C-alpha cells in the first residue's frame, strides 16, 4: 500500500519531453488502450528508480524481455516490403547453445526466487500455515523445472522460426524495439489534403 | 603562435593490454584501489552512487552472470550513506577476480590482445558468432597492426560490420543504453566512403571525423534525444579541445575534430552540428551542469541564429543543411594533412568544408553552474538608442527572491560593544546663551523631531540588525562546535546573551560541554537588551580603559534602570556566575523579578546606591517640556547620587537640557563632575537619545559645559520636516532614458532575449544591477537593481542613451546568472560610514548649490570616478580635475563633462580660477595625489593658496572639506573603531592613509586674516535622513555611534566671493 | 511623527510561484533544511512536536494520501527525545517530492500559479469541481491580475464561492 | 607533474629598475621594438610551452593529497594564517575552523566536503595575496589580513580565490575581499575595461590579473593596460598588476604614467611568483607611493623584461617529442 | 474554462449603437427568447475577436 | 481514480484491526490455523468493501 502510494502519487503514466527526460503524469488514472497510440507510457515499465517503492520497481525489472533485437537481412535482400528505413524484429530469447546452463531458464529462476520471497513475505503477513506456504513453494520450484525444460526449445529452436518469419515478406512494420521503457510505433497515415486522413 | 600542434594516437588502442598481462589484468592478487583500479562517489542532495571502473575496464559490457553479481546489489544496500569502502573494495575485487578473457599469451612483442571483442565474447557467453570465433580462435584477438585486428574477424566471419553494445561508464546505471557502436568492414578509403553514402538511407546515424584502431565505426541511437545529448557531449569536448589548440598548447587527442557528423537525424542535431563548428563559446574555466547540456546548446543555438548579421546566419543553415559535412578551420585541415602524410592508410571523414575565413561573431559568457551575476551597468556604449520600449518586468515569487526591508548587520562579534564618547568644550554657561538654548529645546520639543528620522529610528531596529548574528553565535553553541574563550571577553558576554543557560567554564579557557540530550532555549533579548550590555562595558571601560576581560570586581555591584531590563540582568548574572558577591540589580517601571518595579519619581523613602549605574528609562511621552525638564533632572540626580560611575540616557540631548545637567551637577557636589557623552553601536543607528557618563574627579573640571557638539547636534538638526518621507518604490517598468523615477528598486524577471535590452535600460538609473534565472528550463532572467541618484546625476545631463547592449547581449541565454536557492534582498542595503558621510556632504552641497544664481559650471578637484557629480545640476556643466580619472573623450562629450587629467596645482599663481565657478576640494587636500598623506602644514598651505586665489575672483565659491584636530581626542577616548580610528594621531578612513588634522580656531584664524568671507559648515540630520532615503542606504550600527562625531569633526569650508 | 506610514503588500499572492517553478517547488534534487524549507522544536516539560512548513508549503492542504506518509507517523515514534534530524530530514524530504501541482508552464512573465486552489485541488484528488477543473484546465492557475486568479474560477464553475 | 613543498609556491622574486632616467631617443627604439613584437606576436615554441604546461595541473598532485589527508582526518595541526593554512583553504571547499590557535576542528560525521574547484589562475592569485603580504612587511609568519582591510582581485573568473581568501581569513574580523573582471560571476562584481566612469572601486590592496584584449591595435592595448594600471594605483597604495606584455617600452612607459600622475616616483618592482606558469613571460609589477625620491626609477635590460623581448616569433615550427621504437 | 473566463468577462451580449459599434454589457446573463426582439444579440455570435 | 479512497480507508483499518488481534492471538497463544483465518476473513471483508 505504500509503495504504491508513493509511485502512484508519482503519477500512473509518462511522457517523454525533446530533452529525452521521462516526465510523470503526476496523477492516479487507469490507462486505456487508446493511449497505447499517444504520447503517453504506463509508468509501472518505466525502469526509473523510485525510493520507497524500490519493492514495487524491482517486481517490474522481472517484466524486462531476455531477447534481443535482430535486423530483418534476407528480408531486405529479397526488397520485401518494409514500412521502416531500417527494418528490425525483436527476436524474444537468443539461442544458447555451449552452456551447460540456459541464460533464459537461469532468469526465470530468479524471477521466480523474487517471488517467492514476495508470496512468503505475505503470507507472514497473514499468518498463513506452513503447509500451504510449502505447497506454494513446491510449485514455484516446479515452475522452475519445467522452464528449465522448455528453455532449450524456446531459445534454441522457436527463436529460428522467429528469425524466419521476420524476414516474411508481409512481416512488413517494426514492432518493437525491445525497450518497453520508450517504444512508441511508427504511425503512418494515409493522408488526403481534402478528406481526414 | 600561429599553427595548431598535436600529437594524435588512439587511446582504444593505447588502453588494450598485450596478450601475456590478460591473465592477470584482473589483477588476481592485489587489492583494487580508488583513483587507480576504480573510483567512486555518493553525490549528496541527490542520493546517488557512481561507480566507474578505470583502466581496460571503462570499457566493458557486463554479462547478465556478471549481473548477478553482489557487487552491483551493493547500492540497493543503500540509501543513503555511501557504500563503506571496505564493502565495495571487497565486492568490487571479487568481481574482477570473477572475469576470465579468452586468449593465447605469446612471445611476439608486437602483439596486443582486442580487449573489446573479446569481452564482448565473454558478454554473451560467447552464443554470438564472434563469440563462438573467440572460442575457438582466440589467437584472434591478438593483433600487431590495429585495424586488422577486426578485418580479421570480418573475413573469418563474412560479415559487413558487428554491432557493439556500449554500457554507461558509471556501472551502477543499470537501464538502456544510449546507443551503439558498430564497426564497419572498410579498409579501403573507397569502402568507407560508400558505406557513409549508405548511412544516409539509415535512420538516426553519426560518426567522428576519424576513428580508432583506423576501423571505421558508427554511432547507432535508440531516440534523438539521445542522439542529442551525444551530440551536445561530443561538441562540449571538441570545443573544449580546439580552446586549447588555439592557444598554442600541445594536444594528446585521439582526433583533431570531437565533433559527431550527422549521416542520419533529426532537426534538432542538425542545427546543433551546425553552432558546434562555428565555435561560439569564450573560454571558460568553469564547472558546467553537464546534466542540462543539450538544453543549453540548442538555446544557444537558438539565440545565436536569432541575433547574427544576415550572412552569418546565411553560414549557419548552410551548415545546417550541409550536415554531413564536417565544418572545420583551415589550422584544423592542416592538422589533418600531417597526420595523413605521417600515415597514409590513416581513414578521415571525407565530405569536409575548409573555412577560408572563420566567422567573426561575439563570443558568448556560457557559464552553467549557480551563482547571480552581479553586473555593474556602464553608463554609455557602441550601441545608440533611439525611443526604445518600455520594458515591464514581470513579478516574482517569495520562492525565487525575498524582499526583506533591512539588511541584516554583519560586523565581528567585538564590534557591537565599542561606543564613542564626546567631551565638552565651552569653559562658561552664559544666561544669554540659556535663553536660546532654552527657546530653541522648548520649541524642538513642542514641534517633535523630524517624521522621516522617527521612520528611520523605528524601522532600522537594532534588535533585528544584530539578530543573524546572536543567532549564530548561539547555534554553533547548541551543536558544540564552540569550546574555547577567555572568561570575560566579549564572546563569552555575547555567548552569555546568544543562550539562556549557566555557561560554566571547566579551567580558565575550555567551556564546558553540555549535558547530553540537553538544548538550551535561545535567550529572549527585548531591543535594549544589547545596548545594555553595550553600556555595562561601556563602564568597564570608562573605569580602566586598558581591560581585555570586561568582568565585575568581585564584591562589587550595578543597577540597570528603566522598563523590562530583566534579561540584561540574566545576562550580565551568567555571565558574572563565577565572580563572587556581584550584585546585579534592576529597577524600571513594567519590572519582573529579579527586578524591582517602580515609576519616576522614585519614592522618596528609597535608597539605592551601587558601584555602577545605567539609567535607561524613558521620557514620558506626553508631557510639559518644564515637566520633562524636571523628571530627567531627578532622574540624573538620582543616578549621580547613587554612583560615583553613573550612565544615564538623556532622550532630549539639547545643549540647554544637558548643559542644564551639569549646572544641576556642579550645585549638587559644588565640584563639578566629569561628565562625557557617551554613544554605543548597540544603540539602534538613527536613535538621538544619548547616554552620558558622569563621575566625580579630585581635578577641577575646565570647560564643564556643552556646545555645538556632535551627539547634541545630532538631535538639535532633527527639526521636524517640511515634506512627508519617502518610501522606497519597486518599479516594474523600465522605461527609456525617463528621468522620472523615485528612490527604490527595479525587482522583477523578462525573458532572456530581451534581458541585454532591460539591462541596457536599466543603466539610465541604476549604477549595477544583479541577475540570473532560476533553471536552464526557465526563460525568465530575474533582475534585481537600486536605483542610485548618483548615476541619475550622470546620464541625465544629455538627451544621448547609449548602451554596451551587444555586450549584454553576449550573455543570452547562459552567461547571466544561475541559482536555484532563494535570494533576500534589501530595501535599506547596508554601506561604510564613510560612504553615508560623503553622501550627507554631497546633499549639503547639493542643497546649497541649487540656490545660488549665475553659476556657469562645478569645478571638483579630485573628484575620483566622477564621485561629486550628484551634487552638480543636469544643465550646469561639470568640470573634474583628478590625474586619476580616464576618460575617452567621446564620453565627456556624451555627458557634457570637462575631465582635465592633470594634477591640480595648489600654487597661488598658476592657479586659474574661473569667475562663476564652483569649486569643489571634497575630502582630497588632506591627500597627494598619489594617495600619499600630506602633513597638516601642507594642508593649511592649500586653503591658504586657494583663498588667496579665490580673493580676485567674483561670485566665485568653494566647498573645501577637511578634518578637524579635535575628533583625534575623541577618538582616542573611545572603544569604536570599525572604520574610523587614529594612528601614532592620524584619523585613518578606511582604505586611505591615516592623514594629520587641522586646528578648525587656525583655519578660521588664517581664512580671517585673508579677509575672505567664509562659512564653516556641516551635513547635519535632513542630510542624513535625505542621503539614507535617496540611495536606500541604512546605517551602519557601529556607523550609528561613530558618525555622528565623525560627520561633525569633518567641517566643509564654504567661501565665498 | 505623526502621519503612518507603510507599504501595503498581499504575501499570500507575493508566496505564489511562477508556473515554472512549480515543478522545481518540491526541492527534487536538494534536501531540506532547517530555517529554510521547514522549522521544528520539541517542546520540552510538555512533550510536544512542531513540525511547520515554510515558504509556499506553510498553507497547504494535505491530502489524505499524503497523511499515508510515514512523515506524519513519525511523532508516533517517539516520544520523547527530539525527533532525530536525519529522519526527520529524509522523511520530509521524501513526502515534499511526493506532491506533483498540476500545473502548464509559460513563457509570459506576468503569471503566478494560485497555489491555494491547485493544492487544494490535490487535497481533495480532484473530485470537487474546482478539482476537475484544475485537471482540464490547468492553466486556469496561472494569473497576472491576482483577483481574476478567482473570478476565472468562479464563472467558469458558475459558483457564488469556494470553501 | 611538480613535486615541491608546501610553502615553495608561495614564493615569487622581484626585479628592481635599474636606469636613473629614460631618453626619447631610447623611447623611439624601445617603442618600435615592442610594437614589432606585438604585431609579429612571440614565439610559437615558446606559447606551445606556455600552454602545455599549466601550473594547474602542475600543483594538482600536490593539492589533492593536501585534500585527501584532510577528508581521512590525518591532517589537525597547523598555525592560522600559515601557508598550510591557505593551502588547505585552497584545497577543501568548507570552511576550516580552529579550535584554539594551533588545533582544526575534526570534520562532523558523516559530511566529506568537496575539493576546492581552482581554476589554472587561483593559485597565482592566492600567491600574489602572499607577495602583498610579504611585500608590506617581509618579516611575516602569519600571512592573514589585518581586521579592517580590504583586498580587490580583479580579472576574469576569480571567484574561486575570493572564496579561497574569504574562508582563510573567516577569523579576522571585518575583512573585505572584492572581486571584479569580466565573466564575474556573485560575490565578483562583473565588469569590463575600461570601468565605468562613474564607478569608484578603493582599497588597501589590489591585484590586477586582467587579460589584454585579443586582437586590438598595440596603441589600443597599450591606452587599455595603462587604464588599467592608473585605476589600480589610484584605488589602492600597495597595487600589483599583471603587465601581459611587458616590454621596456611599456613597463618604462608605465613608470612614466604613475610619475604624471603622483608627482613623485611610485616604487615600482617586477615581481614573477612560482604559482605562474612556468614559461609565461606576463609578469606582475607593485607599485607603491614612498616618501623618498626614487632613484633609478626607470628599467633597462632586465630580466623580467628580457623574457618577453627575447621570445622573437621564431624561424622554425616547434619540434614534438617523438616516441621511437626502432 | 480560461477562454470562457474571458469571452464572459466581456459580456455574454451586447448591442449595436448607431455608429455600428458594438457593445459588450460586461455582465453572464442568461438568454431568453424575450430578447430577440429587443436590442441585444447573444455575444457568441458577434464575431469580434 | 484507479483506487477508491473510502475502500483504501478501509484498508487500513483492517490493517489496524489485524495487527490487534494478532497482538492478541500471540498473547493467548493461540493456535496458527485459526490466525490465518481470521485474517483471511479481514482480507475478505476488504476486497468486499472494495
Amino acid at each position: 500500500p505504500v509503495e504504491y502510494g508513493i509511485f502512484v502519487q508519482r503519477g500512473a503514466t509518462y511522457t517523454i519531453n525533446a530533452a529525452g527526460e521521462f516526465e510523470f503524469s503526476g496523477r492516479n488514472e487507469k490507462w486505456d488502450q487508446a493511449l497505447y497510440l499517444s504520447e503517453h507510457f504506463p509508468a509501472l515499465f518505466s525502469d526509473v528508480p523510485l525510493a520507497g517503492a524500490n519493492t514495487i520497481i524491482a517486481i517490474m525489472r522481472l517484466f524486462t524481455p531476455q531477447g534481443f533485437l535482430r535486423t530483418d537481412d534476407l528480408a531486405i535482400a529479397a526488397n520485401f516490403p518494409r514500412a521502416s528505413r531500417n527494418p528490425q524484429t525483436y527476436i524474444p530469447y537468443t539461442n544458447q547453445r555451449g552452456t551447460v546452463t540456459n541464460e533464459f531458464a537461469s532468469r526465470f529462476r530468479t524471477i521466480v526466487a523474487t517471488l517467492a520471497n514476495v508470496v512468503n513475505e505475505r503470507a507472514v503477513q497473514d499468518d498463513m500455515q506452513k503447509a500451504t506456504r510449502s505447497c506454494t513453494k513446491q510449485w514455484l520450484r516446479h515452475l522452475e523445472t519445467q522452464f528449465d525444460n522448455i528453455a532449450v526449445a524456446h531459445t534454441d529452436h522457436l527463436s529460428v522460426v522467429y528469425a524466419t518469419m521476420s524476414n516474411f515478406m508481409l512481416n512488413f512494420t517494426n514492432n518493437f524495439s525491445g525497450n518497453h521503457a520508450t517504444f512508441k510505433p511508427d504511425q503512418y497515415v494515409i493522408t488526403s489534403p481534402e478528406g481526414s486522413y | 603562435m600561429w599553427h595548431y600542434t598535436s600529437i594524435n594516437n588512439d587511446t582504444r588502442v593505447a588502453l588494450d593490454p598485450k596478450p601475456n598481462q590478460i591473465r592477470t589484468i584482473t589483477k588476481p592478487n592485489t587489492v583494487p584501489q580508488l583513483g587507480t583500479d576504480y573510483l567512486y562517489t555518493f553525490n549528496s542532495q541527490r542520493r546517488s552512487h557512481t561507480l566507474r571502473l578505470l583502466g581496460p575496464f571503462q570499457y566493458f559490457n557486463f554479462s547478465e552472470t556478471d549481473r548477478g553479481h553482489p557487487l552491483f546489489r551493493l547500492p540497493l544496500k543503500y540509501p543513503s550513506k555511501a557504500i563503506p569502502a571496505d564493502e565495495l573494495i571487497d565486492n568490487l575485487h571479487s568481481w574482477m577476480r570473477s572475469v576470465h578473457l579468452l586468449h593465447v599469451r605469446s612471445e611476439d612483442n608486437t602483439l596486443r590482445y582486442n580487449w573489446m571483442l573479446g569481452v564482448y565474447a565473454r558478454s554473451t557467453n560467447y552464443t554470438t558468432p564472434v563469440g563462438q570465433l573467440v572460442v575457438n580462435a582466440p589467437a584472434i584477438l591478438n593483433y600487431s597492426n590495429p585495424q586488422d585486428a577486426f578485418n580479421s574477424v570480418f573475413v573469418a566471419l563474412g560479415i559487413d560490420y558487428i554491432d557493439i553494445p556500449i554500457t554507461n561508464s558509471n556501472i551502477f546505471d543499470d537501464s538502456s543504453t544510449p546507443y551503439n557502436v558498430r564497426i564497419w568492414h572498410a579498409p579501403t578509403m573507397t569502402e568507407v566512403n560508400h558505406i557513409l553514402a549508405l548511412m544516409r538511407k539509415s535512420t538516426l546515424v553519426s560518426t567522428h571525423s576519424s576513428w580508432h584502431w583506423n576501423v571505421l565505426h558508427t554511432f547507432h541511437y535508440r531516440s534523438e534525444s539521445d542522439m542529442i545529448d551525444h551530440f551536445a557531449a561530443k561538441i562540449l569536448e571538441d570545443w573544449r579541445q580546439k580552446e586549447k589548440l588555439d592557444k598554442g598548447a600541445l594536444v594528446e587527442a585521439d582526433r583533431v575534430i570531437q565533433r559527431l557528423i550527422p549521416l542520419s537525424s533529426s532537426t534538432y542535431v542538425q542545427r546543433l552540428a551546425a553552432i558546434g563548428a562555428l565555435y561560439p563559446n569564450e573560454f571558460t574555466e568553469n564547472v558546467l551542469d553537464l546534466s542540462r547540456l543539450s538544453t543549453a546548446l540548442l538555446q544557444l543555438s537558438d539565440t545565436y541564429y536569432q541575433h547574427a548579421n544576415d550572412q552569418l546566419r546565411r553560414l549557419y543553415r548552410r551548415m545546417y543543411n550541409d550536415s554531413r559535412t564536417l565544418y572545420m578551420t583551415q589550422r584544423h585541415q592542416e592538422l589533418l594533412l600531417a597526420q595523413i602524410t605521417a600515415d597514409p592508410n590513416i581513414l578521415l571523414y571525407p565530405y569536409t568544408y575548409i573555412f577560408t575565413t572563420i566567422p567573426t561573431s561575439m563570443n558568448y559568457i556560457s557559464n552553467t553552474g549557480q551563482g547571480r551575476i552581479k553586473h555593474s551597468l556602464t553608463v554609455t556604449g557602441a550601441t545608440e538608442h533611439d525611443t526604445v520600449a518600455d520594458i515591464v518586468l514581470g513579478q516574482t515569487g517569495e520562492d525565487v527572491i525575498t524582499i526583506s526591508m533591512v539588511e541584516p548587520m554583519s560586523i565581528a562579534v567585538e564590534d557591537m560593544y565599542g561606543y564613542v564618547l564626546d567631551t565638552p568644550t565651552r569653559d562658561i554657561w552664559p544666561a544669554d546663551e540659556q535663553i536660546e538654548q532654552k527657546g530653541d529645546a522648548v520649541a524642538l520639543y513642542d514641534t517633535k523631531t523630524s517624521r522621516a528620522l522617527g521612520m528611520f529610528n523605528n524601522t532600522v531596529r537594532i534588535d533585528d540588525l544584530l539578530s543573524p548574528l546572536l543567532s549564530l553565535v548561539y547555534r554553533t553553541y547548541i551543536k558544540g562546535d564552540t569550546m574555547t574563550m577567555t572568561q570575560g571577553s566579549l564572546d563569552h558576554l555575547t555567548l552569555c546573551a546568544a543562550v539562556d543557560s549557566d555557561i560554566t567554564f571547566v579551567g580558565n579557557r575550555m567551556i564546558a560541554p553540555l549535558p547530553e540530550g540537553y538544548i538550551p532555549k535561545p535567550m529572549h533579548r527585548n531591543n535594549s537588551t544589547m545596548k545594555m550590555l553595550s553600556l555595562y562595558v561601556a563602564l568597564k571601560k570608562l573605569e580602566n580603559f586598558a581591560t581585555n576581560s570586561y568582568l565585575m570586581a568581585p564584591d562589587t555591584s550595578i543597577i540597570l534602570l528603566g522598563a523590562e531590563r530583566e534579561p540584561a540582568v540574566n545576562i550580565l548574572r551568567r555571565f558574572n556566575r563565577n565572580v563572587s558577591n556581584v550584585r546585579i540589580i534592576g529597577m524600571g517601571d513594567r519590572a519582573v523579578e529579579p527586578n524591582i518595579r517602580v515609576r519616576v519619581p522614585f519614592p522618596i523613602d528609597k535608597n539605592i546606591s551601587a558601584d555602577f549605574i545605567i539609567c535607561d528609562i524613558n521620557s514620558y511621552e506626553d508631557q510639559s517640556f518644564e515637566s520633562m525638564f524636571s523628571e530627567t533632572i531627578s532622574v540624573v540626580t538620582t543616578c549621580a547620587s547613587a554612583a560615583t560611575r553613573a550612565l544615564v540616557k538623556i532622550n532630549h540631548p539639547s545643549e540647554y537640557m544637558i548643559n542644564s545637567v551639569i549646572e544641576r551637577l556642579s550645585q549638587l557636589g559644588g565640584v563639578f563632575y566629569h561628565t562625557a557623552l557617551l554613544k554605543t553601536a548597540s544603540q539602534n543607528p538613527y536613535s538621538y537619545e544619548t547616554y552620558i557618563y558622569i563621575t566625580p574627579i579630585a581635578a577641577a573640571v575646565r570647560f564643564p559645559f556643552y556646545s555645538n557638539s556632535a551627539m547634541i547636534n545630532r538631535y538639535m538638526t532633527a527639526v521636524a520636516d517640511d515634506e512627508m518621507p519617502i518610501i522606497p518604490s519597486i518599479h516594474t517598468v523600465i522605461k527609456g532614458h525617463s528621468n522620472t523615477y523615485s528612490p527604490g528598486l527595479f525587482c522583477g524577471c523578462v525573458d532572456v532575449q530581451s534581458a541585454p535590452l532591460a539591462l541596457s535600460q536599466l543603466k539610465s538609473y541604476c549604477s549595477e544591477a544583479t541577475t540570473w534565472r532560476v533553471d536552464s528550463d526557465d526563460n525568465l532572467v530575474n533582475i534585481i537593481a537600486r536605483i542610485d541618484p548618483a548615476r541619475i546625476a550622470l546620464e541625465f545631463r544629455t538627451r544621448s542613451n547609449t548602451s554596451a547592449y551587444h555586450e549584454y547581449q553576449r550573455y543570452v541565454p547562459n552567461g547571466l546568472g544561475f541559482k536555484v536557492r532563494k535570494t533576500r534582498e534589501f530595501r535599506y542595503m547596508h554601506r561604510e560610514v564613510t560612504f553615508i558621510h560623503k553622501l550627507m556632504m554631497y546633499a549639503l552641497i547639493r542643497e546649497q548649490i541649487s540656490l545660488t544664481e549665475n553659476m556657469t559650471q562645478v569645478v571638483s578637484i579630485g573628484g575620483r570616478n566622477l564621485a561629486d557629480i550628484s551634487v552638480v545640476p543636469l544643465n550646469m556643466k561639470y568640470v573634474v580635475i583628478d590625474p586619476a580619472t580616464r576618460i575617452e573623450t567621446l564620453t565627456q562629450e556624451k555627458k557634457n563633462i570637462e575631465v582635465q587629467s592633470r594634477p591640480f596645482q595648489f600654487d597661488a599663481a598658476n592657479m586659474d580660477l574661473e569667475n562663476n565657478s564652483i569649486y569643489l576640494f571634497i575630502a582630497v587636500i588632506m591627500n597627494e595625489p598619489n594617495g600619499a598623506a600630506t602633513p597638516a602644514r601642507m594642508q593649511m598651505d592649500k586653503i591658504r593658496n586657494v583663498a588667496t586665489a579665490m580673493l580676485t575672483r567674483t561670485n566665485c565659491v568653494a566647498y573645501i572639506s577637511f578634518y578637524e584636530a579635535g575628533i583625534i581626542t575623541r577618538l582616542d577616548q573611545s572603544t569604536a573603531h570599525k572604520t574610523i580610528r587614529v594612528e601614532e594621531g592620524r584619523l585613518k578612513v578606511a582604505n586611505y592613509v591615516p592623514v594629520d588634522t587641522l586646528v578648525e580656531a587656525d583655519v578660521t584664524l588664517m581664512l580671517r586674516d585673508i579677509g575672505i568671507t567664509h562659512e564653516i559648515i556641516r551635513p547635519s540630520t535632513p542630510e542624513l535622513i535625505d542621503a539614507c532615503s535617496n540611495y536606500g542606504i541604512r546605517l551602519g550600527s557601529t556607523g550609528g555611534a561613530v558618525l555622528d562625531v565623525f560627520n561633525h569633526y569633518s567641517p566643509v569650508i564654504k567661501l565665498v566671493r
